């Protein structure tokens, strides 16, 4: 109903950011909950999915090793991971769940992180 | 919550023996159907399979509540429980309802008694086929079904305008025929117990040739 | 890998016009099409769930029409406020967007 | 033609509960079939059945038996059509394997353990079993622990290894088609100005093989692939038709060189059963 | 002594409870999150133009009214706690004569998770239609749809959802092919919605595409008429004074090919329109007729 | 082949029980087919018959009528496949007598 | 009888009598014959066809049983009952063979040290047969025999009763099929030694026509029996007319 993102990080090259997705009006044990990227006046692309009740996470082919989804059921999060990154991922991460056809009904807000120095 | 106590109510002091008005007047009960398929019409045993979706809607005075909730939509959990009439097909051969995974039935008890209770049926319907012209042969072979043990003086059968509507007739086992329209009946009969009211629904067949024009012509 | 193919690249439209935008999948997709709008400087939102259900909340000038493989989504009566980007992604298997049309006012 | 196979066993299980323990009687207590509607029964099942049934005459066919320590032992007379998908490419000189799979539905392996009771005397009475076709080769117990979604089930396996027999074939379709072809052969002996004499035997040997052939594959399913006896009925038909037409050569060529007519004749003559006869050998040694 | 406890959570979940009430009966719509393991694609029977299909038919909604609080997690209970809570009464719009296994006990299971989420899974054998359009007999691929929706629960009462991506909630098990004349080649899933002069249903779609192996139809048809054929152009290279054998091979010849075409039309239903391999017999039979009428006119 | 034949038939029975017998009502009541499993009915079968059922299709076709003198009126709807042998020493021109016998 | 699946079916009146002093009861009648449904609430032993395939329990139109209960506590205790039951045949002198098709019932569960089983009357008069009771087509029913013995399964060790019946194949049908038209064949094959031997195509058709007869015969006749690994006496009456037909076309071939 009203999903909670983190905000804006400024990370330098070669280090790992945490990103936070806090689900406020349901339970993520019922749900997927994806994680998408968007560089600036680009398509959306899929990063991965994880289900909250197992643990059973899938990732885009491109995207595997470099992320990681972990949840929280205890406060009803889903973290998101990128253990290498470059200075290309400068892009907006939105965090949603799926709806009601495997639509994704409801979107975060988006952590626009920024690698430089 | 509420809908439990509905139910209970209506179930405390019910008699599922007793047709409704069993002393007054009969029970009038509109007859639906919905035809899936008309299966393969086998000439040797002067048969054919039909799968249907029976209908059958009657007031029940005793089912009668009063809330909120218009109607309660129910499912085969609570038809042994209230009076149900007792259809049978009169020239069937061999009949079966369907009971994967749950038996399929509805029921569905309106605020001011009515009852609908729905089921599927598929009925290896009989009918003699006068096999002349053959293969250039028509039929137009019945559906018929009655109550079993109430005369015409308890039950009523009739049926709606809009009563039996055929499916898209395009994935039919109809090989060797093709259906081409249908009719409704209501007639009585005589039997040793009484006077019945007997609907029948006619399905009029015409023999398509081909098979039998390259098989032997 | 699902690639989906989405025309045009960018179209321009006065107000009051019927406008159609395309979305061609690459294999089998049965009804598991989505059309999200997203406007600038905001999270994309559901417009059209599955083929041809609008979401709740979603005008009725917005409407979906689906197939196997070629989706389209029209818009009626545009309005001044239909200026944005318009996603359609699958979900038949794991989800793949497309690459979303620029809508604008001329 | 189903590839299925029934089978009628009794199928018998023990296991300990503790909250059906006495003592104070000391016999082993035999209460009647209908009890077992009140204790608790594993949930097995066999994977590859098709219609199976308890036998109900005179009485549901079951055996409850408590033990003064807990042990339950719970027999039933079943008759089990399972599924036995064979591979025909040999038939009828084939050797089938199929199974019977029994695994627990509702409880994972951290809930139920299954093991054979005797793990080589589990499995009785198949040295007497008398088949009319096949013939038992071998049997085998398994016990493995199968994965699916939901979790991992025990599972045990009876495996069998039934050797068809091979007199019946060759009583009913092997020795015709090999008279068959013997008597097309006949044909070389007929001087080859007889027109008719020639002809009928070629056709109506001709026919017969395919006729023979037509038939005989109506008792199998519809096999993608070309069996063994398949493999023998083209052969056969093959020289019958190669017989059919070294009568037409002879007769093509009579009226312009009756020499060559005859001579063709006695080469027929010698090296038709020859080559028959080597094909029938690399058969009968690739097959067997 | 777990038992006197479990017996306690059980007998506390079941009191109060009203099986003919579905989950959420006021404010919400029941999801039922199906899935499907194919442990066997059964023959496809070409004559009644049915299939078989031996599946593991799982289910899973959420029940509010049974969360329970004890030292499990997941109550692993036996398949007769099932017919005491409400379960959804998925039917198979076109399956004809479905099975449900009894043996040794009913073949069911039932998980209750601590937080009400329910699992139900059956295993069922069906025998559903599969129309067929047999114009390219028996070069033919056809795509048997199994379809399941729910019986007297409408849209807005109970929605039917796959549990995992559509396209892996139909699995199919590797050595599950008692497919002896076709070839699997693939699902296709789909959920759509019907009307009906009831209401509005969610019906869930699954069609498994087919394709005919041609060998056992060229070896019992398309090998004897070709022969039949060569057999009869021989009759073209005997001399003209032989009249008798010419006579024999033609008349021969044509007996062959209408008993071959009486024998191919047997296996396939009796169908008003002609196949491709009625063609090719029909071919066959001209030029067979054709050999006999020149050798009448020489 | 089989030596039998096969007949659908409204077998029906009429007996007096003199403990369902009321007066204060004029009418024959028609029960429900469910209450002939708590009534007695005889023990009637078919000594030639190899499989029968009684139809169950909307319900188990049964009726149970009680009259106010006691007389009880209990018809079922079976489908006996009845074996009868046959004497084919002059097929086809043969007469055959098929029966179908009822006992306690 | 069934020749292809080895199995018969037969109908009996399965009647069992036992003694329970838990049902001993004082009153005006002597013998209380009661319906089919008490017999669900007492005791009741659970025999069956040890050799059985799929036996059925008639319940048309009530269920077909009765029980009578004597007032000392002997139970009467009788069902009406078709069983489908095994009878291993040997078919090497068909078809002039002779069978014993058994029927063999014991306990369930109970052992000899719990329930023994007794014939009623002499065991000679016990297993009855109706005088109308007779649907074999084919074979002819000789008598029954009855025994009893001890036979030991992985439970325990039980009371198996036994009764053959001896049957005797009737070898009126398989003349006229199969014996006739050999020797008709073989007669026909034998004509054309009588021809001119100028009518080479005569005789050749002759001889052709009575081999591809003898294959279709050979082939019909073993369609009847199921499919055994060795041959019977049939088949050797037709391998030898087989034999005498093709001697026949060699001898023309000879001459
Ligand atoms: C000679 O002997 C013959 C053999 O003994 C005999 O045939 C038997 O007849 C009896 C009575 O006619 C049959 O018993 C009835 O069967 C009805 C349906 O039958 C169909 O299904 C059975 C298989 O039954 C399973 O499946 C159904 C559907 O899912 C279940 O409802 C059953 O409980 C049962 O489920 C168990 O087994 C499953 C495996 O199959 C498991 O998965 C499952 O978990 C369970 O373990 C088939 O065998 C039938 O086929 C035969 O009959 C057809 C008839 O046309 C023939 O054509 C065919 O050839 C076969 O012969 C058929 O397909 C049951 O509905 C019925 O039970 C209801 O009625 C009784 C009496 O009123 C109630 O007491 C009972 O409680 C049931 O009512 C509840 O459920 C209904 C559902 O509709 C509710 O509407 C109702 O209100 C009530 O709900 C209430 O109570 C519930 C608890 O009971 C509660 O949960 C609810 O919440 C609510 O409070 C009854 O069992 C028997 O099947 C026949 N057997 C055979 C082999 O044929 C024949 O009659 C004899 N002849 C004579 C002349 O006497
Ligand atoms: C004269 C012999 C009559 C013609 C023989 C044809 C033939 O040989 O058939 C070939 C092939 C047919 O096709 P398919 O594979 O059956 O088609 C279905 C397939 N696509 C699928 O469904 O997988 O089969 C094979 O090659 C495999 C078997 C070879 C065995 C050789 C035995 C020799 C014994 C000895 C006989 C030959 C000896 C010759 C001596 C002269
Ligand atoms: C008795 C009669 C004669 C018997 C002896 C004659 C010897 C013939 C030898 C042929 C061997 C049989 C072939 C067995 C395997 C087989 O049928 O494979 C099929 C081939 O069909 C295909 O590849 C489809 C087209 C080819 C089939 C027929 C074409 C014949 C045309 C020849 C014209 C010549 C005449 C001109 C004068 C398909 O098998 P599958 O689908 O299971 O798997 C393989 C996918 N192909
Ligand atoms: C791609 C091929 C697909 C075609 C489909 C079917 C074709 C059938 C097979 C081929 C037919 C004939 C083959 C070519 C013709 C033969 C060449 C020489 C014959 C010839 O000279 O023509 C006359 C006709 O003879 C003859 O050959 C007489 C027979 C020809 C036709 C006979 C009619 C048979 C009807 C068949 C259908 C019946 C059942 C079908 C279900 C002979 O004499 P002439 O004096 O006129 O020659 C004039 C010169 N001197
Ligand atoms: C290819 C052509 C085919 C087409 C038609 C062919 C046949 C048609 C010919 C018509 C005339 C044939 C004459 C037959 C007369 C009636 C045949 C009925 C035979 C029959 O059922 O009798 C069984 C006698 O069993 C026995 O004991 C009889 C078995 C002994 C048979 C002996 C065979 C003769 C061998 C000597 C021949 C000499 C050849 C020349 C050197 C009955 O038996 P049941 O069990 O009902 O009880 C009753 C007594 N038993
Ligand atoms: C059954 C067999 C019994 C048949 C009775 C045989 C009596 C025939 C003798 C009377 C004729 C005198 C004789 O020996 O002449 C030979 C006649 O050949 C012949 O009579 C031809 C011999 C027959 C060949 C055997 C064929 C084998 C059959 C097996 C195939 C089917 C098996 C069944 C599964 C010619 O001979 P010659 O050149 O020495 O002339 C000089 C001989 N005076
Ligand atoms: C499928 O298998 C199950 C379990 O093997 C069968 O359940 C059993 O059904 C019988 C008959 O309905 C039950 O007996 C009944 O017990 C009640 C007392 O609760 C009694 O009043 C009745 O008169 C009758 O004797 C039996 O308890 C029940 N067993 C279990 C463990 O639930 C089921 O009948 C089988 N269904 C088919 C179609 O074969
Ligand atoms: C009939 O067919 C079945 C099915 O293929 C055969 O069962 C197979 O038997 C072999 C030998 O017993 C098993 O191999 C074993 O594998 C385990 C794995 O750890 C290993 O520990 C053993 O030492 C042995 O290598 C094989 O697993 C088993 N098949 C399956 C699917 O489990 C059977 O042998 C065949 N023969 C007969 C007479 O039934
Ligand atoms: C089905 O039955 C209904 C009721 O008998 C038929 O409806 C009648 O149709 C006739 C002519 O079409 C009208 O004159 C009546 O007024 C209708 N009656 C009602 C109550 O609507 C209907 O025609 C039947 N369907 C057929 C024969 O196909
Ligand atoms: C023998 C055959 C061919 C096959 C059929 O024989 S049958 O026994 O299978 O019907 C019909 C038939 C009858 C007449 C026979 C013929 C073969 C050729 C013949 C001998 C001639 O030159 C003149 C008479 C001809
Ligand atoms: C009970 O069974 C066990 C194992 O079969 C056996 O050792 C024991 O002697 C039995 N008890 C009696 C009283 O026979
Ligand atoms: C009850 O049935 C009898 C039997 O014919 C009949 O005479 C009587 O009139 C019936 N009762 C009524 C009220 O019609």
């Amino acid at each position: 109903v009203q999903l909670q993102q983190s905000g804006a990080e400024l990370v330098k090259p070669g280090a790992s950011v945490k990103l936070s997705c806090t689900a406020s009006g349901f339970n993520i044990k019922d749900t997927y909950m994806y994680w998408v990227k968007q560089r600036p006046e680009q398509g959306l692309e899929w990063i991965g999915r994880i289900d909250p009740a197992n643990g059973d996470t899938k990732y885009d082919p491109k995207f595997q090793g470099k992320a990681t989804i972990t949840t929280d059921t205890f406060s009803n999060t889903a973290y998101l991971q990128l253990s290498s990154l470059t200075s290309e991922d400068t892009a907006v991460y939105y965090c949603a769940r799926k709806g009601l056809r495997w639509a994704m009904d409801y979107w975060g807000q988006g952590t626009s992180v920024t690698v430089s120095t | 919550g509420d809908v439990t106590v509905i139910l209970n109510n209506l179930l405390e002091g019910y008699d599922n023996k007793l047709r409704p008005d069993i002393g007054v007047k009969p029970t009038l009960i509109h007859t639906d159907m919905y035809v899936n398929s008309i299966g393969p019409v086998n000439a040797i045993n002067m048969e054919y399979t039909i799968d249907i979706f029976f209908a059958q809607t009657w007031y029940d005075r005793r089912l009668k509540f009063n809330s909120t909730i218009k109607v309660l939509r129910l499912n085969s959990n609570m038809v042994g429980k209230i009076w149900i009439p007792d259809t049978f097909f009169r020239n069937s051969k061999k009949a079966d309802a369907h009971w994967i995974t749950t038996p399929n039935r509805m029921l569905r008890i309106w605020n001011d008694g009515r009852v609908l209770y729905t089921l599927r049926l598929t009925i290896d319907a009989e009918c003699q086929l006068q096999l002349h012209n053959f293969p250039m042969d028509e039929h137009s072979c019945p559906l018929e079904f009655s109550s079993y043990g109430y005369p015409r003086e308890e039950i009523v059968y009739q049926w709606k305008r809009s009563s039996v509507e055929v499916g898209d007739t395009r994935s039919w086992r109809l090989y060797q025929f093709s259906f081409v329209g249908l009719r409704n009946t209501t007639e009585v009969v005589k039997t040793t117990s009484g006077d019945y009211v007997v609907m029948s629904v006619y399905f009029d067949l015409s023999r398509r040739m081909g098979y039998f024009t390259i098989q032997t012509y | 890998n699902i690639v989906m193919t989405q025309s045009p690249k960018s179209m321009s439209m006065s107000v009051g016009e019927r406008v159609t935008l395309s979305c061609k999948a690459s294999e089998y997709v049965g009804t598991y099409v989505s059309w999200y709008q997203q406007k600038p400087e905001q999270s994309p939102k559901l417009l059209i769930y599955g083929a041809s259900n609008r979401y709740t909340g979603v005008p009725d000038r917005f409407t979906g029409s689906g197939s196997a493989t070629d989706f389209t989504l029209t818009i009626g009566s545009v309005q001044a406020e239909d200026l944005a980007d318009y996603h359609c992604g699958q979900s038949y298997s794991y989800p793949t967007f497309g690459a979303g049309t620029k809508l604008e006012l001329k | 033609v189903n590839m299925d196979y029934t089978l009628t066993m009794y199928f018998q299980q023990a296991w300990r509960d503790k909250r059906l323990s006495y003592n104070v009687i000391p016999l082993n207590l035999t209460l009647d079939n209908r009890v077992a509607d009140q204790l608790w029964v594993p949930d097995t099942y066999f994977l590859n059945d098709k219609k199976s049934f308890v036998h109900g005459v005179t009485v549901k066919n079951r055996m409850i038996r408590l033990h003064p320590d807990g042990t339950v032992l719970y027999g039933l007379r079943i008759t089990t059509t399972a599924a036995c998908m064979m591979d025909l490419r040999r038939y009828p000189l084939d050797e089938q394997n199929c199974t019977l799979e029994i695994e627990s539905y509702g409880y994972t392996t951290d809930d139920i353990e299954f093991y054979w009771r005797g793990d080589d005397n589990a499995v009785t009475g198949v040295t007497k079993i008398e088949l009319p076709q096949f013939s038992i080769v071998d049997y085998k117990l398994i016990t493995k622990k199968v994965v699916f979604s939901t979790g991992s089930y025990p599972r045990l396996s009876l495996s069998f290894k039934l050797k068809r027999n091979i007199g019946y074939f060759i009583l009913q379709t092997y020795m015709p088609s090999i008279l068959i072809t013997i008597l097309s052969w006949v044909s070389f002996w007929i001087n080859y100005d007889a027109s008719a004499a020639r002809v009928a035997l070629g056709i109506t040997t001709v026919l017969t093989m395919t006729t023979i052939n037509t038939h005989l594959r109506e008792t199998l399913p519809k096999i993608p692939y070309v069996k063994a006896i398949d493999m023998y009925l083209m052969g056969c038909f093959v020289f019958v038709f190669m017989a059919l037409l070294e009568y037409a050569l002879v007769n093509y060529i009579f009226f312009s060189q009756p020499a060559r007519a005859a001579a063709i004749d006695r080469w027929s003559r010698i090296f038709f059963p020859v080559v028959f006869s080597f094909f029938n050998i690399v058969y009968w040694l690739y097959y067997v | 002594d777990n038992t006197t406890v479990f017996t306690r959570i059980l007998d506390r979940l079941l009191d109060g409870y009203d099986n003919r009430l579905r989950p959420g009966l006021g404010e919400r719509v029941t999801e039922v999150k199906t899935d499907i393991f194919v442990t066997s694609f059964g023959p496809v029977s070409d004559h009644d133009m049915e299939y078989t299909i031996d599946v593991f038919f799982r289910q899973s909604w959420k029940d509010e009214r049974l969360k329970f609080k004890g030292p499990m997690t997941v109550l692993r209970l036996n398949n007769l706690m099932a017919s005491k809570i409400w379960t959804p009464d998925t039917f198979f719009h076109n399956g004809k004569k479905s099975v449900a296994h009894n043996m040794t006990m009913p073949n069911k299971l039932l998980r209750i998770t601590e937080d009400g989420t329910l699992l139900y899974t059956m295993r069922l054998t069906v025998r559903a239609e599969c129309p067929m359009h047999l114009e390219d007999f028996p070069m033919d691929a056809h795509a048997c749809p199994l379809k399941f929706g729910s019986y007297a629960y409408t849209r807005a009462e109970v929605v039917y959802e796959w549990t995992r991506e559509p396209a892996r909630s139909v699995v199919v098990a590797e050595d599950g092919s008692r497919l002896n004349q076709y070839d699997l080649l693939g699902q296709t899933v789909d959920s759509g919605i019907v009307q009906s002069s009831t209401g509005e249903y969610v019906v869930m779609t699954t069609h498994f595409h087919l394709k005919r192996k041609i060998g056992y139809f060229v070896i019992q048809t398309y090998l004897p008429c070709i022969m039949t054929v060569i057999l009869s152009q021989v009759s073209f290279w005997l001399n003209r004074e032989s009249v008798p054998a010419r006579t024999v091979f033609g008349v021969t010849t044509v007996l062959t090919m209408t008993t071959l075409s009486i024998s191919a039309r047997n296996s396939l239903p009796k169908v008003a329109y002609a196949t491709a391999m009625d063609w090719f017999i029909a071919v066959c039979y001209a030029f067979v007729f054709s050999a006999l009428i020149e050798f009448a006119t020489v």
